């Protein structure tokens, strides 16, 4: 019932970068599709709150493990490919509308832990070059990823 | 509107496209449409910058010709690519790691905004050229019609035979070129270089390429001329090379070390085209 009138579920996505300009790439549990962490907004939370909660529960990072460098101005939408829509579940979710955050990891790599949850959606991670996600992400997310990585590049590039 | 740039490097005209932040698919039909100077943009070659395939590389790029086929010539367009990703803010690195149809390269953008390329270590073993000779000498004699000539030969990946000339304008490129290009002692032909030594760190050069003749810029020929001039004890380890197409700077500490070629890339224009 967070689903908008259009059928878009509000979501946050997270781009975590290190000092060298790599970004964190997470493996989805029990699969080999990779992606940036993303998660639903719950009833009553802001974007930022949902982001910090997803960040801790799926990546194991606390508010002091990172700093927010940037966030997307407006929402980015993607439609799920028609075959992926659960039509029988009312109200129907036909897509996601996302606010994206760029975070810098300010503490060491050992602070990451993808098993802080016992229902973890990600079972692995690695550092990849900044643009590698735009190619490797699943096709129906690529447009959003292109726009997000475009918006964030200046901030990340201004890390000497 | 698809954004693009026009750039000039190694004496060639590139249309250069950011396909990292832009969603575009370069089918051979689109490419031929773009190559058309009245319907599209017009270019010698099309350089497309793409996200990398390998998480430890920064980019991938492809080169297409006007027929819409992908070209795989080693190091082709590397200077324009490196300057381009910097100009467009796709990266801020000075050492850019990139894959191409020919493999992986590391390109360095100098503080003068030239681009330096590792070309590998030259090879003078005649089997590797391949060259008909019993052992490697710093200089070889060859008969060429009525003439006798002295030459160095080396492999930069492809074969080269380099002659010291006293002036590249008073050099019979047009007559000696073809004769040495397909001479008996080159099983796979060879690029013939004509090298006027001005100073130990400044060469003028004209190159009669393998099966192509005179081109304004053959970077591997500049690498080759400098490599033999150094092996022969004639050149400093840092040589400016003046070709019809412009200027390259070669650097090489000699055997055991790789040879570096440095060259410019000119940003000519930006442009938009609707597809
Ligand atoms: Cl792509
Ligand atoms: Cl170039």
């Amino acid at each position: 019932s967070m689903i908008d009138d259009d059928g878009y579920r509000p979501n946050v996505g997270i781009v975590i970068c290190n000092r060298q300009g790599q970004v964190m790439w997470a493996r989805r549990f029990g699969q080999h599709s990779w992606q940036f962490p993303q998660g639903g907004i719950n009833p009553g939370e802001s974007a930022e709150q949902a982001m910090y909660r997803e960040l801790f529960e799926e990546v194991g990072l606390s508010r002091k493990d990172v700093r927010i460098l940037a966030s997307t101005r407006n929402w980015l939408r993607y439609k799920l490919p028609k075959r992926l829509v659960r039509w029988d579940t009312k109200p129907v979710c036909i897509g996601q509308k996302q606010k994206w955050f760029l975070l810098q990891l300010v503490s060491g790599d050992a602070e990451i832990n993808m098993q802080t949850s016992s229902t973890p959606e990600f079972d692995g991670w690695r550092w990849v070059s900044y643009w590698y996600p735009v190619r490797q992400v699943v096709s129906f997310k690529r447009d959003v990823y292109r726009r997000v990585m475009k918006e964030f590049a200046s901030v990340v590039m201004s890390l000497q | 509107s698809m954004q693009f740039s026009k750039m000039h490097g190694l004496g060639n005209d590139f249309m250069v496209v950011d396909a990292v932040t832009q969603n575009v698919f370069f089918s051979p039909e689109l490419i031929r449409r773009l190559a058309d100077r009245h319907l599209g943009v017009g270019f010698d070659q099309l350089l497309v910058v793409e996200p990398p395939y390998d998480p430890e590389l920064d980019f991938h790029y492809r080169i297409f010709n006007a027929d819409g086929s992908e070209v795989a010539q080693c190091g082709n367009g590397a200077r324009c690519f490196a300057r381009f990703v910097r100009l467009k803010g796709l990266t801020n690195k000075r050492d850019i790691r990139v894959s191409t149809a020919n493999g992986r390269m590391v390109l360095t953008v100098t503080d003068d905004d030239l681009v330096r390329v590792n070309m590998g270590e030259p090879n003078f073993e005649p089997s590797a050229v391949p060259f008909r000779a019993n052992k490697a000498e710093k200089t070889y004699i060859m008969r060429a019609a009525e003439q006798t000539i002295l030459c160095g030969v080396v492999s930069m990946g492809n074969p080269h035979c380099v002659i010291q000339v006293d002036d590249v304008d008073t050099a019979a490129v047009e007559t000696l070129g073809p004769v040495l290009e397909s001479h008996e002692r080159f099983p796979e032909r060879a690029n013939i270089g004509f090298m006027q030594v001005v100073k130990r760190e400044h060469i003028r050069l004209r190159v009669y390429e393998r099966g192509a003749g005179e081109t304004q810029a053959c970077g591997s020929g500049a690498c080759a001329a400098v490599a033999v001039g150094i092996q022969q004890g004639l050149l400093a380890e840092e040589v400016r090379v003046e070709l019809p197409g412009g200027r390259l700077d070669i650097a090489w500490k000699g055997p055991g070390h790789p040879l570096y070629m440095t060259g410019p890339a000119v940003h000519v224009y930006d442009g938009f085209i609707h597809l």
